């Protein structure tokens, strides 16, 4: 309860049609802070979406997403966003942003929903 | 330990303002901090509040993802930096402390309270 | 003179001070709250993995090491106990993954971590039973070396884990530092010829199993007592708050966690075997009143010096971004004074192996700690858990005395 996340948007959807997702954070120090996507569905573990760095913004996406996804953020209003571009049923999941310090993502653990404290309440997407 | 406010002022909607709270210096590292709106003539209401040691924060719901509460301790201010002002944030924001406190959404769980400063949002 | 015992305890305290230092360094409040919960895991694992019957190996192993016979029978008994309850323990972990995630972290992100540690619980059990079976032969000196090694390996094991995989890197490193000790371990049994390995292969002796089944049943009633009393305070404490505010109260628990293991050692190598050698009662009466007169103000003196320095200790073996705990310090040291004088009393049950005594012991602590922190932690948070250890050990400390004046007048 240090940085307390918020999501906004998503939910019906045709197969093919696209979708944005937005993350606000109410704390101090936002550019700090490895922002991230996470998706899971009924019954299933939280898997990797995006993230995006606390230095230059370099970008990272799941081999599920890369292509039709895209993940940005804007310290000025400490949100982060998530452009969904092309859009299987798989793609059928709530989505979680979350954050976290570089710290805690290691070298090889930023895939890892575990290294990400700080969480939000997710939204549904549904892709019919 | 006294509360004095500032950073207040007539702002358009969409844009970003601070808010500051000066506290007195004496064991104010121990004293919980809150934000409280309030209509003409209607009620304070709950806006933000952090917890005395700093790391919990609380936020209501039409106030979580755009306002940010911190503290400094250092300078001895309590600071809320606004982001999206909409025209319903209208109000006259007070600072209010309590010791070992923070963590109410009711103003009677606060016993100190500062002047208050107005923010008008337009358009 | 049992100068390899202090070195490896010193070196097990330095250790531990070091990655203590470094997960709070690396990962602040939010880390050390949240990895209270899996270090907890880890101990119970430690108390509990190769069934619990390292006390009672290293017991019979003394009683039978001149018999050829029977000192094959109870390692033999010992290591088929260990060997399956490991086999149980991998299996309830690869099955349960995200149950145990959710009871110890609130969320099944940790389901890969639960279930590597099925395999890192292998390491716990068998690196325990090599080492109880050095000290049943009276070897300290393996003994302190594997334990030397292995922390020092742990270390580095630590640092490349945390480097890789981040947190939950470091959470690993944590399960590694005990797990490891098989190597070194293993090494010391095996090069020092103490024991040939033909006596490990796994027997069963139906006498030898029930023995140390009393041991295990203890080891049992230890971990479903305080262990998870401490995992549903800091999930209550991390729902109301932050996990931040976990991290400031389990900070002042590892500072007292520093200075208490080395006073504990004037315990069980001392207290332990002479509680259960005498009989008479003038003569326990006698016992339990001069380690009070020595623990009692060891404690006390050294809680007062770290309360005297208190922005020394954060600073010093955490970060400065734990600040706030300086207020917590008071609260807690006087329940660590009471809860090492109610040490006393509990070693006295555990000599008496009265399983009906360390039951209430444990249940009362439990109990205790359930009804304070529901009163404390909803209103004051992380300083109301605080206040709840020190008021269960006031209770405590006082009921234990007062049950042993009525235990002494035969109640």
């Amino acid at each position: 309860a240090q940085v307390q996340l918020v999501e906004s948007g998503g939910g019906l959807v045709q197969a093919g049609g696209s979708l944005g997702l937005s993350c606000a954070a109410s704390g101090r120090t936002f550019s700090n802070y490895v922002m991230a996507w996470f998706r899971q569905a009924p019954g299933k573990e939280r898997e990797f979406v995006a993230r995006i760095s606390e230095s230059r913004g370099t970008t990272d996406y799941a081999d599920s997403v890369k292509g039709r996804f895209t993940i940005s953020r804007d310290n000025a209003k400490n949100t982060i966003y998530l452009q969904m571009n092309s859009l299987n049923p798989g793609d059928t999941a709530v989505y979680s942003c979350a954050a976290t310090l570089p710290a805690w993502t290691g070298i090889i653990g930023g895939r890892r929903p575990g290294n990400y404290p700080y969480w939000g309440q997710g939204t549904q997407v549904t892709v019919s | 330990v006294q509360l004095v406010e500032s950073g207040g002022g007539l702002v358009q909607a969409g844009d970003s303002l601070t808010l500051s709270c000066a506290a007195s210096g004496r064991t104010a590292y121990r004293y919980g901090m809150g934000w409280f709106r309030q209509h003409p003539g209607k009620e304070r209401e709950f806006v933000a509040s952090i917890w005395w040691t700093g790391t919990t924060t609380y936020y209501a719901d039409s106030v979580k993802g755009r306002f940010t509460i911190s503290r400094d301790d250092v300078k001895n201010m309590v600071y809320l930096q606004m982001n999206s002002l909409k025209p319903e944030d209208t109000a006259v924001y007070y600072c209010a402390a309590k010791f070992y406190g923070g963590n109410s959404k009711r103003p009677g769980d606060y016993a100190y309270w500062g002047q208050g400063t107005q923010v008008t949002v337009s358009s | 003179a049992s100068l390899w015992t202090a070195a490896s305890t010193l070196v097990k305290i330095g250790a531990g001070l070091l990655v203590g230092k470094l997960l709070a360094v690396s990962f602040g409040p939010a880390g050390l709250g949240l990895a209270a919960n899996f270090r907890q895991l880890i101990t119970v694992l430690g108390v509990l993995a190769g069934a619990g019957i390292f006390n009672g190996v290293t017991k019979y192993v003394a009683q039978y090491h001149d018999n050829p016979q029977q000192l094959r029978r109870v390692v033999g008994t010992s290591s088929a106990m260990v060997l399956g309850f490991s086999t149980l323990m991998a299996l309830v972990f690869v099955l349960a993954a995200a149950p145990i995630s959710q009871g110890l972290f609130g969320n099944t992100d940790y389901q890969g971590l639960v279930r590597l540690v099925a395999l890192v619980q292998m390491g716990i059990a068998w690196g325990n039973l090599l080492l109880a079976l050095m000290k049943g032969f009276r070897d300290a000196a393996g003994n302190a070396l594997s334990l030397i090694v292995g922390s020092l390996i742990g270390v580095l094991a630590y640092y490349v884990s945390y480097r890789l995989g981040g947190y939950e890197g470091a959470l690993l490193g944590l399960a590694l530092i005990p797990a490891l000790v098989v190597i070194p371990a293993a090494i010391m049994l095996i090069k020092r010829g103490v024991i040939p390995l033909s006596y490990l292969k796994p027997s069963w002796d139906n006498g030898l199993a029930g023995q140390l089944s009393k041991f295990t049943l203890m080891a049992l009633i230890t971990s479903v007592t305080l262990p998870v009393a401490y995992i549903m305070m800091r999930k209550l404490l991390a729902a109301q708050y932050s996990w931040d505010e976990v991290g400031i109260w389990q900070g002042v628990s590892s500072i007292s966690d520093a200075y208490l293991q080395f006073i504990t050692a004037s315990f069980s190598v001392y207290l332990l075997p002479t509680l259960s050698r005498l009989t008479e009662k003038r003569d326990i009466t006698r016992e339990v009143v001069k380690s009070l007169k020595f623990v009692l103000p060891a404690v006390a003196a050294a809680s007062f010096t770290v309360w005297l320095l208190r922005d020394f200790a954060i600073w010093l073996l955490l970060s400065n971004k734990f600040t706030a705990m300086r207020d917590l310090f008071a609260w807690q040291l006087v329940g660590d004074v009471l809860k090492v004088g109610a040490y006393v009393f509990g070693y006295l049950v555990i000599a008496k192996a009265s399983l009906r005594f360390y039951i209430l012991a444990e249940v009362s602590q439990f109990t205790l700690l359930m009804v304070f922190a529901h009163w404390l932690i909803p209103a004051h948070g992380a300083l109301g858990a605080a206040q709840a250890y020190m008021a269960t050990y006031i209770v405590y400390f006082s009921l234990c005395c007062g049950v042993f004046l009525l235990w002494r007048r035969r109640a």
